[PDB]
Order: structure tokens, then C-alpha cells, then sequence
């Protein structure tokens, strides 16, 4: 839309359901999933000007996209990722070699080097193992890359941003909850790891399952499900409906942010039956499986929504 | 009775004699598994099952 509207005359297109393409004659465009699909000698073509724009889906350097990306080099490669980094900077080297293979060092050097963590020295000063005086090296690093890296905050042209507000708020944990939190960690030790597998990577889970949804803590939740879920085993359920009846009455478009779809229905579930005084307020739903334009239209719904 | 073998008077055993006793206990528990899961004690019904 964008290139048909300020620059018609650019030959752009479509690499999803597509033809011709390279048989014609300038611009291309295709999904990261079509660029894997498309392994043939498209790869081949030596895209002059190759720009990516989801970045961020190419953070991990072993993850098939990325590498797929890497194999296609163009002397001029560029990447548009929506964030910076946000889990490891091997996903700031692995954007890097992408664009500039050869102004940065190896994985190793990188890791065993380049890592603000005690690797590059996080206490650079000397100081206690710590890393919090950790500078002069991964500033160093910094300094390096921002010759090769543009950001603009919003507040520097969108300064007409409202205030955020970082409210964490607090639960207690019920007795049944915290009997059964403590009756886990008693017996997740069998290996004390077991590679984790629902012990400590994702006893996680379970410990999770525990806080949010103690009451329908199984996969069979039909056996619970007449009688169940019940907001009395977990006090985060009240807090939510303490907070959704005030905004309610306050008349606020409040948005629920969730854990895996079961914990949604069980909220759903929750708010539409099991207390009359949620019941009241009208709800909307949303979730990995529902339809790309249904998905729109509740999305609009929400922008100028009558609901709670 | 012409290799190891022996005889023994029937009348005999029917009043009594080598006559033995055999008990055999049988055991099971309830699994360990808890975690939304079990393994309880019941009459298995034909069409549950």
C-alpha cells in the first residue's frame, strides 16, 4: 500500500500466492515462513537491497529463519527489527553478522567477550563479582554498534503520551494453594531437576497452575468443570473481580492479558457464570485461534466498544 | 512303590495325616500419582472401563 501510494512507478509484489516474479523485472516482497518454503534458487538472486522486517523474528541465532536470511547475502543486507534486544546479545550478534558479518567478531569471541554480564568483566572496576561495574568494555561495545544502529524514542516527536503507570499489584496465596505449593516442592526433588520436565523448568507450570487456576488443576477439567472453576481456592480471581467491578462502575475499558488459552476459558467461564456480579458486565473474548478477520473485527469492537 | 517312589495308605489321609494348610496374601496400594491424577479401589463397571 505504502509503495503503490507514494512511489506508484516501483515494481513491488507479493511472495505469498504470486507469479512471474523473477521472470519479469526491481522490488519483492515475501513472508519469513515463504522465504524458508522458497529455498530454491531464489536464495540465488543476490538481492541487492535485502531488508528484513521483522528482526525480532530472527533474534535466535540457531532458529531457521535466521539462518535461511543468512544464507542469502547481498553486500547490502539491513534489518528493521521492531525491538532491540530483549532476551541475549547473541540476538544483537546474530542481527549484526546478518548486516555486517565482518565488522564483529565470531560467536565465541562475542559470548566469551562481548557480554556485559562477568564474561566481558560486570565488575570491569575490579569490584565485587557482582555486575554492576561492569563499564569501558560492553560501553565500548556500544559506542561501537551505535554507528550502525538508528532509534528514535516517541517521546522525542510523540511527546503527547499520557501517563504509564507501573502498578504491580499483590496477591495472597490460599491455604489450599499454599498446601498444595508446599506439598510440590516436597516431591518435585526426584531427580532435583529431572531436566527439568515439570520439576523446575516447568514444575514452573505447575507452580503457575497452582496460583492462577488451583480448582481446575488437571487436563481432564470436565470432571471439575460443574463444579468448577471456584474463585474461593485462588484470591487473584477476587482482586481481578474487586478490579474489574470497580472499572465497571467507573465505566473503564479494561483489557485482560491471560496465560495459555485454558486459564482463558477458565476466567471466561469464571466472569460469565460463576459470580453474578461479573455477569452483569459485558465481555469480550480473543485468542490464538480465532480468525484473522474476526480477529479484526473485535479488535474494532474494542477501539468503540459498549462492553466491560 | 519300585523306584523312590512310595505308597501311602488313602484311609489314612482321609483322617488326617500330612494334611497341610497354604495361605497366599495378595497386595496393592493406591499409586503414588496425586497430581491430578490417582489409582483408586472399586468395582470396575463393564461399561466404564
Amino acid at each position: 500500500n505504502e509503495f503503490q501510494h507514494w512511489w506508484p512507478p516501483l515494481r513491488t509484489v507479493i511472495l505469498h500466492s504470486m507469479g512471474s516474479g523473477m521472470a519479469s523485472d526491481h522490488i519483492l516482497i515475501t513472508t519469513y515462513v515463504g522465504l524458508r518454503i522458497h529455498s530454491d534458487k531464489l536464495l540465488k538472486v543476490k538481492w541487492q537491497y535485502a531488508v528484513l522486517d521483522e528482526g525480532h523474528k530472527i533474534r535466535n541465532p540457531d532458529s531457521e529463519i535466521s539462518l535461511t536470511c543468512k544464507k542469502l547475502k547481498t553486500h547490502n543486507r539491513i534489518i528493521l527489527s521492531g525491538t532491540p534486544i530483549q532476551n541475549n546479545l547473541t540476538e544483537l550478534w546474530s542481527l549484526f553478522d546478518f548486516i555486517f558479518p565482518g565488522k564483529l567478531g565470531t560467536l565465541p569471541v562475542f559470548q566469551q567477550q562481548f557480554v556485559i554480564p562477568i564474561n566481558i568483566g560486570g565488575y570491569a572496576n575490579a569490584t565485587n563479582i557482582q555486575v554492576q561495574t561492569g563499564y569501558k568494555c560492553a560501553v565500548a561495545l556500544r559506542d561501537l554498534i551505535s554507528p550502525y544502529l538508528l532509534r528514535r524514542v516517541k517521546a522525542d516527536v510523540a511527546k503527547d503520551l499520557p501517563q504509564k503507570k507501573e502498578m504491580v499489584l499483590f496477591c495472597k496465596l490460599t491455604k489450599y494453594q499454599r498446601s498444595k505449593y508446599l506439598e510440590f516442592l516436597h516431591s518435585s526433588d526426584l531427580n532435583q531437576i529431572q531436566n527439568g520436565k515439570r520439576n523446575v523448568l516447568f514444575g514452573i507450570d505447575i507452580l503457575r497452575k497452582i496460583c492462577n487456576h488451583p480448582d481446575l488443576l488437571d487436563r481432564d477439567t470436565k470432571r471439575h468443570n460443574p463444579d468448577y472453576g471456584d474463585p474461593k481456592r485462588s484470591g487473584k480471581m477476587q482482586v481481578v473481580k474487586q478490579l474489574l467491578l470497580l472499572w465497571h462502575k467507573q465505566g473503564y475499558k479494561a483489557l485482560l492479558f491471560t496465560q495459555s488459552r485454558q486459564m482463558l476459558d477458565i476466567l471466561e467461564e469464571f466472569i460469565s457464570t460463576k459470580d453474578p456480579d461479573l455477569s452483569h458486565l459485558n465481555y469480550l473474548r480473543m485468542d490464538g485461534t480465532t480468525n484473522i478477520k474476526g480477529r479484526q473485527s473485535l479488535v474494532d469492537r474494542f477501539n468503540n466498544e459498549s462492553f466491560d | 512303590n519300585q523306584e523312590d517312589s512310595m505308597i501311602m495308605n488313602q484311609s489314612s489321609i482321609d483322617r488326617g495325616l500330612f494334611r497341610s494348610l497354604f495361605f497366599r496374601s495378595y497386595m496393592d496400594q493406591e499409586k503414588k500419582y496425586g497430581m491430578s491424577i490417582t489409582e483408586t479401589f472399586e468395582k470396575p463397571q463393564r461399561t466404564n472401563t
